[PDB]
RNA sequence: UCGGAGUACAAAAAACCCUCCGAGUGAUUUUAAUCUAGACAAACCAGUCAAAAUAACCAUAACAUCACUUAUUGAUCCAAAAU
């Protein structure tokens, strides 16, 4: 009960009661971006360098949760993390804490999405062992040239 | 369980007669007398050894000492003002919370936690307080009101996830010793002062939404708050619908320093009465 | 060294040690390269990256210094945002 | 290759990666005589701070 | 003959100097060295004299 | 005080008011970066090399060179200059 000069309601006039700070504003965010509840996580703790392995694993045709141009962008990008049964798999190893590593996939999993979303999105890049990959696949196309009747 | 009680019937009595220290306990000392410990006793022959005048330590012979050819670097440069915050893990935390040390239905503050031999804090030794590390963020079960003066963000969303507040607030070295030593404090017949403000060094911190300052706006709590939901992925339990509530509400004034006491009252132990001012510029004064 | 005062009878320190070395609660001691601020037209660039890395003291140094301060500068600090707050504590070291 | 493990064998497809040797260290000393101050870390076995008692 | 020793500071606009022996009957130097602070070569000229 | 040859014949080290040469800097432009594994050397302080990695520029570029090249040099504190 006791008040003074530098409480908090005479700081912030706008705000004063103690069931203020405590609300949930769901309209001010409602986009409501990965919902974990659909999400297959699973812990696998590895003891000797202790670190705790995070893993997400979902369904990729299933997720309704995004578009589908976003969706079918996702298995060309990413055809390699797919497993067999259509499984998205997505594994980190950074942290040792377990919450920081689930937040790992998150954000990564955040930033395939959002990459993929944009149809603009198609950055492009000059590396080392592409120019050997370039040339390499130059050089085979020199011996495929040849157009004569196959079996 | 003791059989050696047994044995004790057939030996005689134990008086002052027979009585014999532990061996090796008390190694024998060695006087300088006799042919081995003597003609020298152990010093030397001649020089600045038998005579006993070598130089100070760390006198190398007219040689610039190795601690004078050493370019000065400041390593302990204002090392008496930097701030210290004893570290608080909360796998610490919930050991203590298990063996009833620290309960969680009140509010547990820094006098709760000395109370429950948790953490020692020495005023003197320029600490400010406690910081919440994350060391066992990941077996973290417990739901409490705790009010620390430093935490991470791992340690704030561990806390967080079971449903729980956690609060920053700063105390200066006036009022810390005070808060961690009640008992003593009102011994000495002195009205309860009121608690100073943070330096304009740790306003930002104790004022952003970010870190639970005390100081922080409300209205950015609730929006702060999901942000570490979403970023770790845990659903925020909505925590104005749990039955302790009210307890997991209450805060301090910034002006004050224990639970429901201000300042100015002085706590007569003897009597167990409080006692308040009445005097308009007593009251003003405690106050503002 | 001041073994023993004549105000209160304790042990002094040297503050000449302090103000150009830092101890680690490990045991180890920290100091900088002599020279690293002198003629510096004059030294190659190897040598100038050597003379400004911190460098630890080998025991007989450690020790000596040891027995020049007093016991409050051994005790465990716990700063906040300090560098050397993770290197206070030392790990897999069979001897 | 992905459909011949899948279509054709009914297998997962196994995926390799080539890891080097860890690199060589030499035995750590108590007291470190004229060493940079990053010769602890070579021997650091995670980054994260482990708290003990506290 | 005796030589001179000069600073010279970035014509990039950034704080950066290193010192150069210069021999004293020659006119202004001029050289291009390289500063870390732009990471990319930078002309440099002679500020001052400090050293002889 | 610092370097080279002999004394010190073949890994290292090794002395004399021992025998002979030198150094206390010039010339030139290729103006020579940041960061780090592992080692030589050593009472200490100092001295030396150095892969990988990053930047610089042939767009996957780091040994400044020559003069027996080896020596061409000075610790703290303190003072001055932009820091
Ligand atoms: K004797
Ligand atoms: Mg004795
Ligand atoms: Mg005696
Ligand atoms: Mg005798
Ligand atoms: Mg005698
Ligand atoms: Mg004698
Ligand atoms: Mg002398
Ligand atoms: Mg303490
Ligand atoms: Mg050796
Ligand atoms: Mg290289
Ligand atoms: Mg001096």
């Amino acid at each position: 009960e006791f008040q003074s000069i530098y409480s908090l309601d005479k700081l912030y006039p706008e705000s004063r009661g103690s069931d203020t700070a405590w609300r949930l504003p769901d309209d001010a965010k409602q986009a409501n971006d990965i919902p974990v509840d659909r999400l297959t996580i699973s812990y696998c703790r590895s003891s000797g360098k202790v670190n705790s392995k995070a893993e997400v694993r979902f369904h990729l045709a299933s997720a309704d949760w995004i578009a589908e141009p976003v969706r079918l962008k996702l298995a060309v990008k990413h055809k390699n993390r797919i497993n067999r049964s259509g499984e998205l798999i997505l594994t980190s190893e950074c942290s040792r804490y377990q919450f920081r590593n689930l937040a790992d996939c998150l954000q990564k999993l955040r930033d395939m999405i959002a990459e993929a979303s944009q149809p603009a999105k198609e950055p492009s890049r000059e590396d080392a062992e592409l120019r050997r990959s370039r040339i390499e696949n130059m050089n085979r196309e020199r011996l495929r040239k040849k157009r004569i009747s196959s079996a | 369980g003791p059989r050696a009680l047994d044995l004790l019937r057939a030996l005689p009595r134990v008086s002052l007669a027979n009585l014999k220290p532990n061996p090796g306990s008390r190694k024998p000392e060695r006087r300088p007398r006799g042919r081995r410990r003597g003609r020298k006793c152990g010093r030397g022959h001649k020089g600045e050894r038998q005579r006993g005048t070598r130089p100070r330590l760390g006198f190398e012979g007219g040689q610039t000492p190795f601690y004078l050819r050493i370019p000065k670097y400041g390593f302990n440069e204002g090392h008496s003002f930097r701030h210290q915050y004893q570290p608080l893990s909360l796998n610490r935390l919930q050991y203590l919370i298990d063996l009833g040390r620290v309960d969680p239905t009140q509010p547990i503050d820094l006098t709760q936690l000395v109370n429950g031999r948790g953490v020692t804090i020495q005023p003197s030794k320029r600490d400010y307080g406690v910081q919440l590390v994350e060391e066992g963020a990941d077996t973290f079960k417990a739901k409490v009101n705790i009010e620390v003066q430093m935490a991470s963000e791992l340690a704030i969303a561990a806390i967080e996830k079971n449903g729980g507040v956690v609060t920053t607030a700063f105390y200066d070295p006036r009022s810390l010793e005070i808060l961690c030593k009640p008992v003593p404090f009102f011994l000495r017949g002195q009205p309860i002062p009121k608690r100073m403000l943070p330096p304009e060094a740790l306003v930002p911190y104790y004022t952003d939404a970010k870190n639970r300052g005390y100081l922080a706006d409300p209205a950015r709590f609730p929006e702060a708050r999901l942000e570490l939901a979403r970023k770790y992925g845990y659903v925020l339990p909505d925590i104005t619908k749990d039955e302790l509530f009210k307890m997991l509400s209450t805060r301090k004034d910034p002006r004050q320093i224990f639970f429901g006491l201000a300042p100015g009252w002085v706590v007569n132990m003897a009597d167990k009465k409080i006692l308040k001012p009445t005097d308009e510029n007593l009251l003003k004064y405690y106050s503002s | 060294v001041t073994y023993f005062s004549s105000r209160k009878g304790k042990r002094k320190t040297v503050k000449a040690v302090i103000y150009r070395f830092l101890r680690l609660h490990s045991g180890l001691w920290l100091r900088r390269k002599a020279g690293y601020k002198k003629k510096l037209w004059k030294k190659t660039a190897a040598r100038k990256r050597r003379l400004r890395e911190f460098v630890f003291c080998n025991k007989t140094q450690s020790k000596l210094l040891d027995k020049m301060t007093t016991s409050f500068w051994k005790r465990r600090n716990w700063y906040a945002d300090d560098p050397y707050q993770k290197y206070q504590d030392r790990t897999n070291l069979k001897v | 290759v992905t459909r011949v493990f899948h279509q054709l064998l009914d297998m997962r497809e196994p995926v390799f990666e080539f890891v080097r040797p860890p690199p060589y260290h030499p035995k750590q000393k108590r007291f470190p005589h004229r060493q940079p101050l990053r010769y602890l870390d070579r021997y650091r076995d995670s980054h994260e701070p482990t708290y003990g008692i506290y | 003959s005796k030589t001179i020793l000069v600073k010279m500071m970035s014509q990039a606009g950034t704080g950066f100097s290193f010192n150069t022996k210069r021999s004293r009957l020659r006119e202004k130097l001029t050289l291009l060295h390289y500063d870390p602070v732009v990471k990319k070569k930078v002309l440099f000229v002679e500020q001052k004299k400090i050293r002889s």
